[PDB]
């Protein structure tokens, strides 16, 4: 779900430091360490730049920190390059819903691990769907599974966490009673399922493993399954 | 404000110094569900007390949630209790805490869920824990572990 | 001796039906339960190990529940290749004892067990078993025997090194198991054979020194008189 809140679009030169702000409640970002930060460029999943605040996964250079003052999180990006110019997304925990929610996006301009989904898909409105998503090179029930899916041209939603040890689910409130996820520990495979699928179920879905502390820190990410419904 | 599951876990470790070990036995394990290493390292000691006067399968079921926290000493001490610890819970053991364990101390722990140990060779924990072993040693769980 | 009693004993069921086989110990086992699938002439398939594992291959329409006395294996959405006899078997001492089983009526590895046949009583006759596609080498191995009409009865076991060997009383002091790595095969010599030692003799491999049996032979017929 979409709970916190971001500035559409920041600029910069080669370079410069520009700073995007996320802003959220006492019940999200106010939590201890409770903000990451994604980055997304043009057809590729999400990639995790920032967990707890100001933790960087290795392989994620230092010109990217985070900082946190009461309900607002911070990214820096200093020395900004090119290759900087992407959708930048904040993830927090709702402790009320308890499930992870995402930040509208903010545009930045320039002036061992695998997850493997299933195939893309083409459907017609009330037939069944199930997606998959096949988890190696790590311990399938150590690590919460979490679905996300954006809409052509829109932002990244979270639908819902399981997790793989006790298939113990929680759906975020707008995907209550929508979808159905689930996990089969034995093949290492996570599911979300659709008993009648409507047009505007058309959008991307990606799987991601991670823990649900650092404001939902999942370094993990399938290439994404492409579902059109018509 | 605290009526939240998500609440505990919420709190800084300094914050989570002040709950008192009487509380714990109240702490379901979906409580712990949001909660970090340096937070449980909090917990796990406050859980120690709180059900130290239990032993075996009854003391395990209580402290089960907690283990992301425990150090060495206290799993050693657990293999003596015949207790029978699952290889999901032994696989979320912090990676510093499981390395200096035998391979009597481990076979100990997972009991008969040692049996799916093979499977769990490449990843996090075990991994670690295999490359500081003798391979001869390795070779007497019967399960054709390598990489000693 | 621990004791293991399943019920039902006999059951009836169609394609799509729920299964409920129950498994009741003597004593405490805590998790150190298997069970085991035998379909009609054929040698036993492990189904769970520590009382709710999955083994490799097998459906998630199978799941075991249960700890201390009390057991469950759940057949979920009954298919036809499901029509067979069922056993439980407790490995938390030895002697290794199985249930009575319940029937329900509607592989990388190979074991291939040889050297049966009809023996004259007070006799000898030595088993043998090739085992192949498995570095046989790092694996602890055992014998289980079925009389023809009957259930399944553990008869001695190997240590992955050879160092240790385990016997049933009513085999001990007959009976010898040794293994030669070199061949991949596991022997059985059985001396002052009776009666009572007939029976189709299966070699299995142990998941793990201490563990269930994961991979059986077809087995070999001995009969006595």
């Amino acid at each position: 779900d979409i709970a916190l809140t971001q500035p559409a679009s920041v600029s910069g030169s080669p370079g410069q430091s520009i700073t995007i702000s996320c802003t959220g409640t006492s019940s999200d970002i106010g939590g201890y360490n409770s903000v990451s930060w994604y980055q997304q460029h043009p057809g590729k999943a999400p990639k995790l730049m920032i967990y707890g605040v100001n933790n960087r996964p290795s392989g994620v250079s230092n010109r990217f920190s985070g900082s946190k003052s009461g309900n607002t999180a911070s990214l820096t990006i200093s020395g900004l390059q090119a290759e900087d110019e992407a959708d930048y997304y904040c993830s927090s925990y709702d402790i009320e819903s308890a499930t992870p929610v995402f930040g509208g996006g903010t545009k930045l301009t320039v002036l061992q691990v695998e997850l493997v989904q299933s195939g893309a898909e083409v459907k017609k409105p009330g037939e069944s769907l199930k997606i998959s998503c096949k988890g190696s090179g790590y311990s399938f029930t150590s690590y919460w599974i979490g679905w996300v899916r954006q809409a052509p041209g829109k932002g990244l939603e979270w639908m819902g966490i399981i997790d793989p040890g006790d298939s113990r689910t929680r759906y975020s409130p707008s995907f209550q009673g929508q979808v159905t996820i689930s996990a089969d520990k034995s093949i290492s495979t996570a599911y979300l399922q659709w008993s009648s699928l409507k047009a505007s179920d058309t959008a991307m879905y990606y799987c991601a493993r991670g823990q649900l502390y650092g404001g939902t820190y999942m370094d993990g990410w399938g290439q994404g399954t492409l579902v059109t419904v018509s | 404000t605290a009526f939240y599951p998500g609440y505990l876990c919420s709190l800084s470790p300094e914050e989570l110094s002040s709950v008192p070990p009487s509380s714990i036995w109240a702490v379901r394990p979906q409580d712990l569900d949001t909660c970090d290493p340096r937070q449980l390292d909090v917990l796990y000691p406050k859980a120690r007390l709180a059900f130290q006067n239990m032993n075996g399968s009854e003391y395990f079921v209580k402290i089960q949630s907690f283990l992301g926290g425990a150090p060495t000493e206290d799993l050693k001490a657990l293999s003596q209790q015949n207790v029978s610890m699952d290889l999901a819970t032994f696989m979320k053991l912090r990676t510093d805490a499981v390395l200096p364990l035998t391979v009597a101390e481990v076979q100990k722990l997972l009991g008969p869920h040692v049996e799916g140990l093979k499977a769990e060779e490449r990843h996090r924990p075990v991994r670690d824990w295999i490359l500081r072993q003798r391979q001869d040693d390795l070779d007497t769980l019967g399960l054709g572990l390598q990489g000693g | 001796d621990i004791q293991m009693t399943q019920s039902p004993s006999s059951l009836s069921a169609s394609v799509g039906d729920r299964v409920t086989i129950t498994c009741r110990s003597s004593q405490g086992i805590g998790s150190w339960l298997a069970w085991y699938q035998q379909k009609p002439e054929k040698a036993p398939q492990s189904l769970i190990y520590a009382a709710s594992s999955l083994q490799s291959g097998v459906p998630s329409r199978f799941s075991g529940s249960g700890s201390g006395t009390d057991f469950t294996l759940t057949i979920s959405n009954l298919q036809p290749e499901d029509f067979a006899t069922y056993y439980c078997q407790q490995y938390n001492s030895y002697p290794l004892t199985f249930g009575g089983g319940t029937k329900v009526e509607i592989s990388e590895v190979q074991l291939l067990e040889s050297g049966g046949g009809l023996v004259q009583p007070g006799g000898s006759l030595r088993l043998s078993c090739a085992a192949s596609g498995l570095t046989f080498r790092s694996y602890a191995m055992t014998w289980v025997r079925q009389a023809p009409g009957k259930g399944l009865e553990w008869v001695s076991g190997i240590s992955v090194s050879g160092g240790i060997t385990y016997y049933a009383d009513s085999v001990k002091g007959r009976f010898t198991i040794s293994r030669d790595n070199s061949k991949n095969t596991l022997y059985l010599q059985m001396n002052s054979l009776r009666a009572e030692d007939t029976a189709v003799y299966y070699c299995a491999k142990r998941g793990a020194a201490v563990g269930s049996f994961d991979y059986w032979g077809q087995g070999t017929l001995v009969t006595v008189s």
